[PDB]
This record gives structure tokens, C-alpha cells and sequence, in this order.
């Protein structure tokens, strides 16, 4: 687990503190325990300091536990670095063996590779939708492009660092996405004590997208005669 | 070896569900999920029908079940069939790493009718008494189930240890039985008494028949 | 009615006694709008599921 | 298809040796615990012996503990019970048996099994006795006759009737072991009671290991 | 998986198979109940709470 | 049926405390916690002392408790009162498969002194020889407590199988016993000898005592 | 007030069948599992056997199973023990037992005990013999004497002195059952050696299943 130490975190095999990911494990115990023991399984007991996240190490030369010299196979201050695993089938559980499989995931940078299994929709333009391209969520209106995407690219983007175009992963034409937009409301009238009347203004709204309609250059101008 | 206990046999008929009981101790049967079973059919090696309590491997019937609680470990066979007919041994490991079987189990499926035997019982020949020995002969014929008891009496007094008992294979035209009896004596100790006597007992019997001779007439 | 919660908490027949929004030794100062009691036989490894 | 075959089981003196060995087949016997496991005549299983895949860890049964050696060959796929010190009770069928994937420590798959006969008795062949028909062995108009074969050793005989030429109503009986240490068997026919002294009727004997043939008559008594 | 708080006292036959199931029975389609073999002897762990 | 292994008797006197022991195997008092104790009083149903171990049921008093320790479980009897004068078995499960009880301790409650047997015997009466048969009786009168015993003697030798024994209530009225002990014999086991004799132990006796004949005076 | 009441006891042969029964008063029958323990007069508990709250359920000790068979009927509040196969070893007081809400495991109300006496012995009336005074049947000046009760069946006997009018240091024993299945019985009196020979001494003896009374004289023997 991301975080962790311990003999297997700190020398065998590390996860980093942010680990995208899901980890799998199951006993093992019928295929890994073997009657007298089973010494095809060892893990590395000792270290000259801990590995790095994803690090692996084969090393088998002798490690030195003292401050004086080992400049050979075997002493009392220095040790093969491997030691085996006693898996007996008469062990209990958490002595028994486990196989685990890591499963570990980048996301979007390139395009996807590997994605769960979804069905595509067909494509439509000028209406404000929902879509996911490759695992890129969003909310916009999609217009076909004039943007030179060069072969390699995937994805175009505005001065904000935020999309504003991308690549059909099906039909590799470019489409141009504007956000589906916005505005305030605002209520104007003469006053209750005068009036129960009122005209609305959707702010900076054109009046396509929204009895008396009127595009001032403030917003769509409802409810007011010109 | 501390063997575990099991029953020394069980019956049914076809179709219905049955269950052998193995037990043991913490150190094994009730140290781990590792209890297994095996079928022996007469005249062959066994095979493994469940294991690890109650897992089955590839090819053995879905009939076939198992459990554990506590000490105790059982194996059920849901519908009975002819190829049921077979010992049974429970197996664990154990905490001392050495392995341990069961008792063994005969399971006797009532696959035909009970029929009574046909008793007959033979004297020693003239020229075995003239070799210095006495062996009377008591046999029961094509019977079932397997299940009889004969009883040896001499001068009316019952007899012990001076006797052997083999059965037959089961018929392949009858599915019957049948037994033989062997009572064994000097000649001295044969001439020491007068009457001669088997009495048989059998589920096909209303009361034990006794089949009997006097050595004077004989 | 009056809930005295000591008579359940200082009795040794518990073998489990988890509360997730209250400590058990403040249940006899509070009062509740309503209480649900909700009873079941279960396995003694699946107590740890409730 | 996986195979174990095995050989070496014989008869033997009492404080003898004796090597059991057994060829295995069809699955990769180095990866595996090997077994041997024994039956007495009409017994239960008894556990005798296990080896390591690498052979580097042995357990025995402690009626064998400080006798019996097994021992295996991952190059040949062989596996031996050496058997010294030889006592009358290792008289059994052996099976060895072995690991798979279902777990290391079950007896997956068996050998044919071997019987080993630890005996002091002689090579002797039998007695043959007739069991003479008679009112004790009539009923319902049917009588019963045989044959007592006595004093034997060791297995097998084989017996026929009329030199084969009966065969319905005959049965023979699975031999006993007396205690002398010699085998004894029955065989038996029923037949009309009315076919007494007009048919003859002979038990045929034959024990291969002392080359003895026997054919004996059968004549009822007046009992 | 049931909403918390909901009960669910239904004993129509659970399909795990793709065939239609009936009555009691069917290929990979069962009872929705089993009971707890609650015998004495039964380890701590398996005993009624 | 594996039979726990408990004291024959065992005593105090009154407001004393004394214990009871019970051993089992690993499969009976080991393992589980379900193991009883009952009492009886002589010629009635017994009575559930403690339950689980130590737990009484109620109505039983705080004078009993019970306790165990591996194969072993243990019944104490503390301040004890002559109605505590009783046979207490010990129970426990094997498993669901079977129940087993422990082999009985008598409780004796010391409320009165030792009495030793008046120690008398009887040689064979000359009509029970004109029938065959020679019965010789020993009888031991008003003892206290309850365990005298009796050796049979032929020509000096030991007896077995050959004699029997029985023993009163408590006498209603000075609380000892009293116990007719009786060899018996053919007329031609009379023959085969020349003496015959009894000889008396019990807790009262600084040594044995022997009552003897020959058949020459009788 | 809980209660266990029995009855199905008596004399019966050997080899044949007897049925127990056992009904039950004061808890709800069917809640609990039910129980049948023996005990040999003058033994320790046997378990026999039990049944499961339901019926559908029994367990049996190894000296009983397919012999006996136990039963129980949920709406009558009645337990069985169905006996077959009896045997003289089965010679026993029976008590149903239940369990209860302490346990259903324990043996928590017991019934009041039915006796079985399995005996292949015929209805007989005693022998009665005279335990005649002698110098080996005297010590400190007091004599014992008395009359032995021999070979009689079912029990019990009774037994006075001197038609009742000798009473001090009078014993009479409980029966012993001998190994022909017959029961017998001492009674005894003790008396000053003085008065051997100038007192008579007389037994009085019934035995009401067969309708037998005796009166027997004790006098002195020689020894």
C-alpha cells in the first residue's frame, strides 16, 4: 500500500505515496505451499538503504552489518541478502503464501490505450450535450474545426490551459468546443407599489438561446417594449 | 498413527441421501480445512473424491459433498446409485506433519430384495481325520445383503477362536452372497465331543437355523 | 420513557458495544426525537459486518 | 493422462530387505510431493511414507520410523521405498500416490499397488479334502458338495469342477490365512439331489508355485 | 446490494444462470435463503451472537 | 463410551471444603467449556449441579462451584453438610455424536466414628451338599464407614470368580452397615480341597481377620 | 412445576423388543432436545441416546445404535426409546432427560426412572437353606446365625424370625442376581452363644410372584 514500510516495502517491492492503482491478492497455500517447505519463494531480508517507488533489485552480492570490513562470502557481521520463504502447508494463515497482482494505471496524457467496455454514440453538432472522448468528460457545444492540429495531436487548447477543441478517436477530424452558455437573470420593474409588471434581462444571453423579446447589446430583453 | 474414527459401515437404498462421519483432533481434523475423502472400490487403488473439507476435483459427481465441525468431518452422498458400493476413507494432515487415515467406511447400497441363505454343513472327511485333523464346514449360500452371522456350537457349548469366515464376491447374475464357515480341530479334540453344530443368523431369517451332526452317526 | 443506557453499558454480557455518532458514557445525559431498536440472530464472524 | 506404475512387491523372510520402486508419468514429478501408503489383506490405508519435490525433506510413519527409506529420482521420475528389517505385520499392497496443483500435501493420484508378503513359511503345496454330500448338506431337493484345500503356501491355487465341464451353482471362496502361517480355501456346488451317485462329480486342484496338481472325487456320506 | 435500512422478505427463486427459472428449481438458480447450522461444538466464530 | 476418569469416594467432615476431580480426553473435558456435574442420592433421579463449567442453575447453592484446566475439569465442594452425602458424575460432550459421563464419586460426610466388623463365618449347610452345590458365607456386622472388604481362601489360596457380596443401607439407627460376603462352589470343588477360609479388611482392623474351617470338621 | 413422567419397564426375554415412553409436563417439548441415559443398579450414567428439538435428528452410544432406535412425538409431548434386540447388559433403570433454556446439550429435568430387567429366567420360588451356628460363626461370646434365600426369580422376597418375635440384631440383605440369572439373599441374627441349642431359631420366608412360603429351623454344625 502507498505510504507503508516494513521488510517487503522498504527493500523488495514499493508503491509511491500516490499510487494510482488497485491491488489484488489471493491465498495461495495449494499452489505455493510445499511439504517439506517450498525455497522456490525468497525475498531480500537486507538493504543498503530503502528502494525507490517501482525500483527492482537482483542483487545478491553480501551484505555488511558492522563497522569492519566483509571482503568475502560469508561472516558474523555480513549476510547473503536473499532469504526463503518456510511455506509449509502445516503453516496458518498470514504463513501461508499469497500471489498478488498490482494493477497500476496512468491516465490521460496521450491518448488512451486501454479503456473499460463502453459502446461510442454517434456524433452530433451545433446542440449543447454532454460527451467523453477517450475518458475526457465535458459539457459544450461542438462545432467542426478550422484548427491545424499537426498528425501527432490529440487535443487543442486556449490561453487558460483549459480544452477548446479535440480529436474524434473514430473519425480523426478536429472539433472546435465552446462552453454552453451562461448569464445572469435580472428582474427589472417599476416596484410593487406601483406595479406587479416586470421585464427580464438574460445577461450577455442572444435571444436564440433563451411577449416582447429585444436584443440590446446588454443581454436578450424580455417582457419591455422598445 | 492415531487413526480417526469413522462408522465401520453404512447403508440406503437408490435415490436417497447419506452421509459418513469421520472425527479427530485439533492437531488435525480440527487444526485445518485439509480433510479429504477418498472411494476404494474391492481390488483397487483409491481416488480422491473430497478435499480441503469440502472441495471437489475435476470429474467426480456433484453427489458427493463434505463438512467439518469441531473435531468432526462428514462426507454426504445426495441419491444413491450401484457405483456407491465402495470404502470410504476420511484423511488429514496433522500439526506434527505426519498423515492420518480413517477407519474406512463400506457403504452398502440395498440395490436388490433380502433373500435367506441356503445353510449346509459338512463333517471332516475319513481321510482327513485319518491325517491327524478335523475341519467341519459350514456354508451359506446366495443370500443378501452381505450382512450373516454363524455360530459354532459343540456338545451344545458355544465355540471361539477355533473358526475362520470367508464371503464370496457378490453374484453377477443374483446380486447374492455367499459365505463360508470353517470350524478347525486335532483329531484327539475332535474325538473328545459327539455333536457337531453352525447356527446362522441373517436378516432374511425369522429365527437362527442350526444345521448339526453326531460324529457316531457320521 | 426514560432510556437508562447504564443498565445496558455496565452489564458484562456484551461482547460487542459500538456507537458511531455519540460515546456510550454520554447516552444518559442526551435525548432523542426517536430511537429504532433493530434485532437479529447472526454468526459470531459476521458480527463485524453490523 | 497422469500415470504412476509400480514394481518390486514380492514374498520375503522376516528381517529382510526389500526396494519398492514406482515410475511416474503424464505431470512433472520433480514439482510434487511423493507418497507411499499400505493395506494390509481386507484393512484399512495406513500412511507409510512422503518426499519432498527435491527430495531435500522426509516424514515416515512411526511403525517404519527408523527402518524404511524413501528416496526419489527427478531425472528418471522414479520413486523407491528401500524396506529393511522386513516384519511379518509390513505384509500389505503398497501404493505410492502424489501432489498436484488441488495441494501438495493430498494423495492425488495412485500407483496400481504392489503386494509385499513378509512370510517365514516354506513353498508347500496343499491338501485337498472332500466335502462329502449328506442329508446335512440336502435340501428342498438340492444338495451342496466341495472341496477343503488345506495347508498351503503361498497364494494362489485355482480350482475347477468336471475339469471345467461344471461351472453353474459352483462358488469358490477367497482364501484364508491360518495360524500356522499356510493358506486354506473352500469350494462348493450345489446340484438335484437326485444327480448323487448317477453323475460323478471331482474338484480339479492346481498350485503353480509348487508345480502340484491335484483332481479329487467327491462321494456323499451317510451322515 | 439492498439501500440501508431496507428489508427484504422476499423467497422467489435468484437466477445466477441466463435460462428463466421456476417453483424451486432450475440450472444455476436457487432459493434466496440458507439457514445457520447452529449446533453446539460449533467454534466460537460460528456460534449464534 | 469414554468414561471420564474420576475418584471411587472421597470425605470430610462437616464445614469442610473438598473437590471432586475429572479427567477426560482432549476431545471431552479438552476442547469445550459444556461440562456438567450432577448429584444423586441412592435409588433416585440425579440433579444438574453445575451447567456450563462453573455456572450453577438456580436453586443450587453457593457451596458448589466447579472449574477447569486442560483435559480436566474439577467440581469443589466448600462448608460440607450430610446432605452433600451423594454419588456426583462428571458429563461432557465428545461432540454432537455422543455425550459421555465420568464413572461416579461417592461423597462421604464424617458425622459419626469408625466401627469395626464383628467378623463371623459359615460353612456349607449338609442340605445344600445333598443338592450338589457348597456355599460359604462371611458375614461382617454393624462397620463404619462404608468400605470393608473380604478375601476368599482354599488351601491358603486366593479365590476368584467363585464368590459375591452384598452390602445394607445405612442402619436407621447408628448409621454403620453390615456385609454378607459368600464363596460358592460344586460339591466337587468341596472335594477337591481340604480348607476354607475368609479374612476381613476395613479402616476399623489394626489387621486383617480370618475365619477358617476344614472339611474333615464339616 | 417442569415434569418427566416414564413407564414401558418390566421383565422381558432377551432378543426381544420393548417400548419406552416418556411424556413431558410444565416447558414446550418441542423447543428442546430429549435424551435417554441408563444406569446398571448399584453403576454409574450411561448416555443411551437423543433426539433433536424437531425429531428429525438422533444420536446413539456405540452399545445401543441399530439395536435401539429413539423417537419422539411433538404434539403429545412424548418421547420413546424403541428397544430391540435386548440384551441381559441392557438390564437397567432408564430415565428420559431434556434439555433446556441453560443449554440445549445439558441433561436439565430428568425423569422419575423405569427399571428393564432383561432376563431369560422362568418365575421361581426359593431354596432356603440354614447358615447353622458353629465355633467359626462365634466371636466374643455372641453367636451368628441365619438362613440363606437361594435361586428364586423376579424379586423381591420377604423375610422374619420366629414369626416376628425375634427382632434384635436381626439383618436381612438386598439380593445378589448369580451367574445362572437367579437372585438369592442372606438374612442373618445374632444371639448369645449360650443360648445355642436352649433357644429355637426359625426363618420365615414369602416370595409373592410365585406364590411360595417357607419356615425354616436353624440348629448347630459341628465346625
Amino acid at each position: 500500500a502507498p505510504g507503508q514500510t516494513g521488510k517487503i516495502a522498504d527493500y523488495n517491492y514499493k508503491l509511491p505515496d500516490d499510487f494510482t492503482g488497485c491491488v489484488i491478492a489471493w491465498n495461495s497455500n495449494n499452489l505455493d505451499s510445499k511439504v517439506g517447505g517450498n525455497y522456490n519463494y525468497r525475498y531480500r531480508l537486507f538493504r543498503k538503504s530503502n528502494l525507490k517507488p517501482f525500483e527492482r533489485d537482483i542483487s545478491t552480492e553480501i551484505y555488511q552489518a558492522g563497522s569492519k570490513p566483509c571482503n568475502g562470502v560469508e561472516g558474523f557481521n555480513c549476510y547473503f541478502p536473499l532469504q526463503s520463504y518456510g511455506f509449509q502447508p502445516t503453516n496458518g494463515v498470514g504463513y501461508q503464501p499469497y500471489r498478488v497482482v498490482v494493477l497500476s494505471f496512468e491516465l490521460l496524457h496521450a491518448p488512451a490505450t486501454v479503456c473499460g467496455p463502453k459502446k461510442s454514440t454517434n456524433l452530433v453538432k451545433n446542440k449543447c450535450v454532454n460527451f467523453n472522448f477517450n475518458g475526457l468528460t465535458g459539457t459544450g457545444v461542438l462545432t467542426e474545426s478550422n484548427k491545424k492540429f499537426l498528425p501527432f495531436q490529440q487535443f487543442g487548447r486556449d490561453i487558460a490551459d483549459t480544452t477548446d477543441a479535440v480529436r474524434d478517436p473514430q473519425t480523426l477530424e478536429i472539433l472546435d468546443i465552446t462552453p454552453c452558455s451562461f448569464g445572469g437573470v435580472s428582474v427589472i420593474t417599476p416596484g410593487t407599489n406601483t406595479s406587479n409588471q416586470v421585464a427580464v434581462l438574460y445577461q450577455g444571453v442572444n435571444c436564440t438561446e433563451v411577449s416582447n423579446v429585444f436584443q440590446t447589446r446588454a443581454g436578450c430583453l424580455i417582457g419591455a417594449e422598445h | 498413527q492415531s487413526a480417526l474414527t469413522q462408522p465401520a459401515s453404512v447403508s440406503g437404498s437408490p435415490g436417497q441421501s447419506i452421509t459418513i462421519s469421520c472425527t479427530g483432533t485439533s492437531s488435525d481434523v480440527g487444526g485445518y480445512n485439509y480433510v479429504s475423502w477418498y472411494q476404494q472400490h474391492p481390488g483397487k487403488a483409491p481416488k480422491l473424491m473430497i478435499y480441503d473439507v469440502s472441495k471437489r476435483p475435476s470429474g467426480v459427481s456433484n453427489r458427493f459433498s463434505g463438512s467439518k465441525s469441531g473435531n468432526t468431518a462428514s462426507l454426504t452422498i445426495s441419491g444413491l446409485q450401484s457405483e456407491d458400493e465402495a470404502d470410504y476413507y476420511c484423511n488429514s494432515l496433522t500439526s506434527i506433519s505426519t498423515w492420518v487415515f480413517g477407519g474406512g467406511t463400506k457403504l452398502t447400497v440395498l440395490g436388490r430384495t433380502v433373500a435367506a441363505p441356503s445353510v449346509f454343513i459338512f463333517p471332516p472327511s475319513d481321510e482327513q481325520l485319518k491325517s491327524g485333523t478335523a475341519s467341519v464346514v459350514c456354508l451359506l449360500n446366495n443370500f443378501y445383503p452381505r450382512e450373516a452371522k454363524v455360530q459354532w456350537k459343540v456338545d451344545n457349548a458355544l465355540q471361539s477362536g477355533n473358526s475362520q469366515e470367508s464371503v464370496t464376491e457378490q453374484d453377477s447374475k443374483d446380486s447374492t452372497y455367499s459365505l463360508s464357515s470353517t470350524l478347525t480341530l486335532s483329531k484327539a479334540d475332535y474325538e473328545k465331543h459327539k455333536v457337531y453344530a453352525c447356527e446362522v443368523t441373517h436378516q432374511g431369517l425369522s429365527s437362527p437355523v442350526t444345521k448339526s451332526f453326531n460324529r457316531g452317526e457320521c | 420513557c426514560v432510556a437508562d443506557y447504564s443498565v445496558l453499558y455496565n452489564s458484562a454480557s456484551f461482547s460487542t458495544f459500538k456507537c458511531y455518532g455519540v460515546s456510550p458514557t454520554k447516552l444518559n445525559d442526551l435525548c432523542f426525537t426517536n430511537v429504532y431498536a433493530d434485532s437479529f440472530v447472526i454468526r459470531g464472524d459476521e458480527v463485524r459486518q453490523i | 493422462q497422469v500415470q504412476l506404475v509400480e514394481s518390486g512387491g514380492g514374498v520375503v523372510q522376516p528381517g529382510r530387505s526389500l526396494r519398492l520402486s514406482c515410475a511416474a508419468s503424464g505431470f512433472t514429478f520433480s514439482n510434487y510431493a511423493m507418497y507411499w501408503v499400505r493395506q494390509a489383506p481386507g484393512k484399512g490405508l495406513e500412511w507409510v511414507a512422503v518426499i519432498s519435490y527435491d527430495g531435500s525433506n522426509k516424514y515416515y510413519a512411526d511403525s517404519v520410523k527408523g527402518r524404511f527409506t524413501i528416496s526419489r529420482d527427478n531425472s528418471k521420475n522414479t520413486l523407491y521405498l528401500q524396506m529393511n528389517s522386513l516384519r511379518t505385520e509390513d505384509t500389505a499392497v503398497y501404493y505410492c500416490a502424489s501432489g498436484s496443483d488441488y495441494g501438495d500435501y493430498l494423495l492425488v493420484y495412485w500407483g496400481q499397488g504392489t503386494l509385499v508378503t513378509v512370510s517365514s513359511a516354506s513353498t508347500k503345496g496343499p491338501s485337498v479334502f472332500p466335502l462329502a454330500p449328506s442329508s446335512k448338506s440336502t435340501s428342498g431337493g438340492t444338495a451342496a458338495l466341495g472341496c477343503l484345500v488345506k495347508d498351503y503356501f503361498p497364494e494362489p491355487v485355482t480350482v475347477s469342477w468336471n475339469s471345467g465341464a461344471l461351472t453353474s451353482g459352483v462358488h469358490t471362496f477367497p482364501a484364508v490365512l491360518q495360524s500356522s502361517g499356510l493358506y486354506s480355501l473352500s469350494s462348493v456346488v450345489t446340484v438335484p439331489s437326485s444327480s448323487l451317485g448317477t453323475q460323478t462329480y471331482i474338484c480339479n486342484v492346481n498350485h503353480k508355485p509348487s508345480n502340484t496338481k491335484v483332481d479329487k472325487k467327491v462321494e456323499p456320506k451317510s451322515c
